[PDB]
């Protein structure tokens, strides 16, 4: 600190201050009479009502704020402020690296002044910001920032001795900063750096996944609930967030073992012993924002049709989801139409296609190809792609297999014989394929039965684009796709 | 490659696949042709690395212009009218889990947001943070270590 006001000292002629205001570094510094460094939209929105002065040595300023300085203020105020920057650098590389070396913990009392230099408290004017780890006071955000540096710094250690440190800043941040805000977002941001230390004392711990299982078993067959004491409106224990990720993590080798269940054979009579207890604790507690998460997982790490093929009527892994979900379930459960991504003009033409699809008027897909902007390429692409989702989707489905056999091929064949926006001899040998079924990217045989259904959209979505698509770049792969031959 | 693009992105399946069909449809409005001089059969190595280039171009011209589409795709793909009624696609895919009405009431640790799912941070999602925000001249050790 004494080298920083005697490196100003030095610099540019007794204390380059920040600007009385906005308590900052100033931009396009003008220059008071009595030697201050004020920024120019703080003194335009200040100075021109009746207080011609000086904030802080009471000096009246006689004409106007008319020298600004070209010469020295913006270097000065260049060369302040990379030394401010390379001292706040040097001050968090000693507190990452000499204040935290080993495992032993640091003491109390510098704990507390680290977690009191982060508060810039009360000073005669915003009060009581946050600032990002400086040794010094002339650094400003003129919103209250909180970052998660000093947390995931006192969390390297065993957590039983760092509870009331972390407590105590909680409670600190509560009663000045965080008072009634969104504290929905730095509770997750707590449970977010308590799972990652977990995940850093586990990973690069070592011992076994034995021990590990029968100590979060353990802590699941003797999990007591108690979920009244931190709930209701500002209580919330360190204690309480422990539980919470913990149990996050919990559940999250409960989906991965899960995901592994489903893709292969049976689980060596220990992981199913947890994957029950996984069952026993979500049937016994009515807490189910933790089967929310479970799902969630599920949905985030295989897809949505994973939990579709999970979302059958006696599949032995039916516990992972809550009570009102399965009873209002049929089993016509349908699939995601991905390419609703071109958006507002391919889902009217492919809702006019389920028309057609239905009725046996065909007019009404040129109805809604007239009504679209976005010309001549983009709307054969949805037009084709309208096609191929409408008889895909009737030939999956068991109940309407084969339907514009009956009777209807015929009505958009005279919508093929009529319109001429895809009656150009390509298209129209790519469309004879996919109307009678006899394309062979639909019997590409793969026996998983789900990712299944991607390739072929994959490959009818490509072979559509290097159709459709009239374009240099293209030239090659349409090569790759028509004239192997050639290739 | 899908496997490894849903871990290489720090997304959730779905909308890694919506990354992919992004760049698909991206493809196909780029009508701007200067991509002229090279054989259009791939029978040289010059032919092949100007197509490479030109590809590359449009690549990062669509890829660095995702993260301010794809909340709207999920809004878009949310609120389509025959999944919706569908519901497992509410308590996952953008709609908030209060519906159910067999719930702990409203407190401040029982949010949605807090009972959301991120990621698992990996080596690959970090060659892909260097590369997006210029790595060659900032940080060259970093981009060199995760290339090998
Ligand atoms: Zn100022």
């Amino acid at each position: 600190c004494d080298c920083k006001d005697k490196a100003s000292k030095k610099f540019s002629r007794f204390g380059i201050q920040p600007c009385f205001i906005c308590h900052g570094d100033a931009q396009d510094p003008v220059c008071l009479p009595c030697d201050h460094v004020y920024c120019l939209r703080c003194i335009q929105t200040w100075l021109i009502p009746g207080q011609m002065m000086c904030p802080y040595c009471l000096t009246d300023l006689p004409d106007k704020f008319s020298p600004t300085v070209s010469q020295d203020h913006r270097k000065a105020i260049e060369k302040h402020a990379q030394f401010r920057h390379m001292c706040n650098s040097f001050f968090v590389d000693l507190v990452s690296t000499m204040c935290f070396k080993d495992n032993t913990p640091p003491e109390k009392s510098v704990i507390d002044t680290l977690l009191s230099l982060l508060f810039v408290q009360k000073e005669l004017l915003h009060r009581e910001h946050t600032k990002s780890l400086s040794p010094f006071d002339d650094v400003v955000d003129q919103t209250p920032v909180i970052r998660s540096v000093l947390l995931k710094l006192l969390l390297k250690y065993s957590f039983h001795e760092v509870k009331d440190y972390i407590q105590n800043y909680l409670t600190q941040l509560e009663k000045k900063a965080f008072l009634t805000e969104d504290k929905t977002e730095l509770y997750l941001l707590f449970i977010s750096c308590l799972e990652d230390s977990v995940h850093q004392k586990t990973s690069a711990g070592c011992r076994n996944l034995e021990q590990v299982l029968r100590e979060e078993g353990h802590f699941l067959r003797t999990y007591s609930p108690g979920l009244q004491g931190q709930e209701p409106v500002r209580i919330a224990s360190v204690e309480y967030l422990q539980e919470v990720a913990r149990v996050r993590l919990c559940l999250d080798l409960a989906a991965d073992f899960l995901s592994e269940l489903q893709e292969g054979s049976e689980l060596a009579e220990d992981k199913r012993r947890f994957l029950k207890h996984v069952e026993e604790f979500c049937t016994r507690v009515n807490n189910d924002w933790h089967r929310v998460y479970l799902v969630r997982k599920l949905s985030s790490q295989r897809g949505m049709e994973f939990v579709q093929s999970f979302s059958k009527q006696g599949h032995p892994c039916q516990w992972v989801f809550p009570r009102k979900v399965i009873a209002q379930q049929k089993d016509h459960v349908s699939l995601m139409d991905r390419y609703l991504v071109h958006g507002n003009e391919y889902k009217a033409v492919r809702d006019a296609t389920a028309k057609a699809v239905l009725e046996c008027k065909t007019l009404d897909i040129g109805n809604a190809l007239m009504a679209c902007r976005s010309p001549k390429p983009q709307q054969t692409a949805y037009l084709l792609l309208a096609l191929y989702t409408e008889v895909a989707a009737l030939y999956r489905s068991p109940n309407g297999s084969l339907h514009p056999e009956a009777k209807q091929l015929e009505a958009v064949n005279k919508f093929i014989k009529e319109s001429k926006i895809l009656s150009d001899p390509n298209i129209r040998c790519f469309a004879r394929s996919l109307v009678d079924n006899t394309l062979p990217l639909l019997k590409i045989r793969s026996a998983n039965s789900i990712l299944k259904g991607t390739v072929t959209e994959m490959a009818v979505h490509v072979a559509t684009i290097l159709l459709c698509g009239h374009n240099q770049i293209l030239k090659p792969l349409r090569n790759l796709a028509f004239y192997p031959v050639n290739m | 490659d899908l496997e490894q693009l849903t871990k290489m992105l720090g997304r959730s399946a779905d909308e890694t696949i919506h990354v992919v069909h992004l760049i698909l449809s991206s493809l196909l409005r780029v009508q701007s042709h200067g991509v002229l001089n090279f054989n259009a059969e791939l029978s040289t190595k010059g032919c092949r690395n100007n197509w490479e280039k030109h590809f590359e171009t449009l690549l990062l011209r669509e890829l660095k212009h995702l993260d301010k589409n794809l909340p709207a795709i999920n809004a878009l793909i949310s609120q389509d009218e025959r999944i919706s009624s569908n519901p497992v696609t509410k308590i996952i895919y953008g709609d908030p889990a209060t519906f159910l009405p067999h719930l702990p009431q409203k407190s401040i640790i029982h949010c949605s947001k807090i009972w959301s799912c991120r990621r698992k941070i990996t080596v690959e999602y970090l060659q892909h943070i260097v590369e997006q925000k210029n790595g060659k001249e900032t940080v060259p050790v970093l981009w060199h270590f995760l290339q090998k």
